[PDB]
């Protein structure tokens, strides 16, 4: 093959359907193991102020009990098979899955249909992941980078429900009771909103037939979304006591099914991304880069493309010591201008070649695949295909990563996250003013 | 906070107001603060009622 043909001979995505609206997809490969899972259109940003934290408090007590397998039985099951059962929340996704061998699908499937349908939600378990999660809500005030794009996010999206964390507020975590997580998973765990896919050695004939078996009880054929303003702000924690500093600055990127995502991933990749134990430092192609690794201006920075249904951020992250800031900010803000107005053709080539290579080497595993088949049911409908990935990055060119980069960057009030030593963290109107060129 | 933004233009706010004030003083009261016995040359025979520095 030559990378055209072998895109061409990637397996496709089944997708069907059951009455209750719960979709099955799945994508067959040869491999004695398997990923199935359930992905659903449940988040923070479904919640509001009183019951932000339910849908993470849910996914906590997911596996401690169902009113068929009570407590560690359910595990015990799990680890009786040498399956592994995994579970995460954004603000928009939360999903259930199981790595099981490809002989185990029938009972993973069945697993899976008993966590998401019939949880006990007792409460001295309710009480016990109380304790657990308030113990991770301070595990988690560890974290910089964490903390750092929480903030981005509840300042960038203040006054919307995607401002709201994931776990919500600890005094949320004290307050919630059985009968908010009860209406939470009423209101949120239904099939249409439901995805059940599965990657690896599945037939989806089988895997349907499961689904119809496990799954047609759910909500047969209501609150859901609304936009989320977006604002040019900064939140500035000083701590002085802190080594490095986190500094996040975004711009309002696309959301998920605008097009526009693709030109912008290719110039998030002329970019880049960096820290202090990379091999090629001051050769690297991203002037940010090189300019990071000769003069330690950093400790590491990334590009990053958030998607929301309708906005995102768009933008970096970068962590430093506190007499740097100020130039990363430079470097970084310069280097979007520098696309914005200039973008030339043979590092949009060499960006055009780094995502294709994350989007081939990201789908390796059918853990990987099944998240994204789920994920892509949920926010474009549809499984695109690597071909179709390749077609879309194969029409960029710096004409349009220029434009687009002008669209989204170009004298465009930024959100912007500081944490820590921050003191040099440059004024908002100095960074706001980094974001346009006087010479263009 | 940086000078720049904030006192460079909170400063040429304050030199406007400056040149303001000084505009109207050579504009329409040319000679307030001075005084007419300079329009007459000098005579060191005769000497001025009132001798005051400005
Ligand atoms: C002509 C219009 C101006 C123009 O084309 O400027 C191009 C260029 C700035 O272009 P840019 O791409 O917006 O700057 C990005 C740089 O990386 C510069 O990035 P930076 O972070 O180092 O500086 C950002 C900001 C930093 O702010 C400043 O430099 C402060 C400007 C003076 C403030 C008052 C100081 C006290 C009086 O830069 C400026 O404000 C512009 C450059 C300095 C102009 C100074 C004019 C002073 C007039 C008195 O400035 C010059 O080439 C200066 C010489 C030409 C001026 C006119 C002759
Ligand atoms: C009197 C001259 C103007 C003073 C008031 C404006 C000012 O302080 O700066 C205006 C202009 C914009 O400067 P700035 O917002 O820093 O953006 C630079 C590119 N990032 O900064 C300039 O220096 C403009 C220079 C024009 C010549």
């Amino acid at each position: 093959a030559t990378y055209a043909q072998a895109l061409q001979s990637v397996p496709e995505t089944q997708v069907s359907q059951l009455d209750n609206g719960l979709r099955v997809a799945s994508e067959q490969s040869s491999q004695p193991t398997c990923t199935v899972g359930v992905w659903i259109d449940a988040g923070s940003r479904y919640e509001n102020e009183k019951n932000n934290g339910a849908g993470y408090f849910v996914e906590h007590l997911a596996f401690k009990g169902t009113k068929n397998r009570p407590g560690s039985a359910l595990e015990k099951e799990v680890e009786s098979m040498g399956a592994h059962l995994n579970a995460y929340s954004t603000r928009e996704h939360t999903a259930y899955y199981i790595k099981a061998l490809s002989k185990d699908l029938p009972k993973a499937v069945e697993l899976l249909a008993d966590i998401v349908q019939n949880c006990s939600l007792e409460d001295s378990q309710i009480e016990k992941e109380r304790d657990v999660i308030l113990q991770e809500l301070q595990e988690n005030d560890s974290s910089m980078r964490d903390v750092v794009f929480d903030y981005l996010h509840a300042t960038a999206f203040q006054g919307t429900p995607l401002a709201q964390s994931v776990e919500g507020p600890s005094e949320n975590v004290r307050k919630l009771s059985r009968a908010d997580l009860t209406e939470y998973v009423s209101q949120h765990y239904k099939a249409p909103r439901m995805v059940l896919a599965a990657a690896g050695g599945v037939e989806h004939r089988q895997l349907l037939d499961l689904a119809q078996k496990h799954f047609s009880s759910l909500s047969g054929t209501v609150p859901a979304f609304t936009p989320c303003r977006f604002t040019g702000s900064e939140i500035r924690h000083r701590d002085d006591a802190l080594p490095l500093a986190h500094v996040a600055i975004a711009v309002e990127g696309p959301g998920w099914a605008n097009p526009d995502n693709v030109p912008l991933q290719v110039a998030n990749a002329i970019i880049g991304h960096y820290d202090s134990t990379y091999g090629g430092g001051t050769h690297m192609s991203s002037t940010l880069a090189s300019v990071a690794a000769t003069r330690k201006l950093c400790q590491s920075f990334q590009t990053f493309n958030i998607c929301y249904a309708e906005t995102g951020l768009l933008g970096a992250h970068f962590v430093c010591d506190n007499m740097s800031i100020d130039d990363m900010m430079f470097f970084l803000q310069g280097q979007w201008m520098r696309l914005c107005t200039s973008a030339t053709e043979s590092e949009v080539v060499r960006g055009k070649n780094i995502l294709r290579n994350a989007l081939v080497s990201h789908l390796d595993g059918t853990t990987p695949v099944c998240e994204d088949i789920g994920r892509s049911l949920l926010t474009y409908g549809r499984r695109i295909p690597l071909a179709e990935w390749e077609s879309r990055i194969a029409e960029v060119d710096a004409s349009v990563v220029r434009e687009v980069c002008s669209k989204y960057f170009y004298d465009q009030c930024p959100a912007v996250a500081g944490l820590g030593p921050i003191e040099q963290l440059p004024d908002y109107n100095r960074i706001r003013s980094g974001m346009f060129w006087l010479r263009f | 906070i940086p000078f720049h933004p904030y006192y460079t233009i909170k400063d040429i706010l304050g030199a406007l107001f400056m040149m303001l004030i000084l505009l109207i003083l050579v504009l329409f009261s040319p000679d307030l603060l001075g005084d007419p016995d300079n329009y007459t040359p000098a005579n060191p025979l005769n000497t001025p009622p009132h001798i005051k520095p400005e």
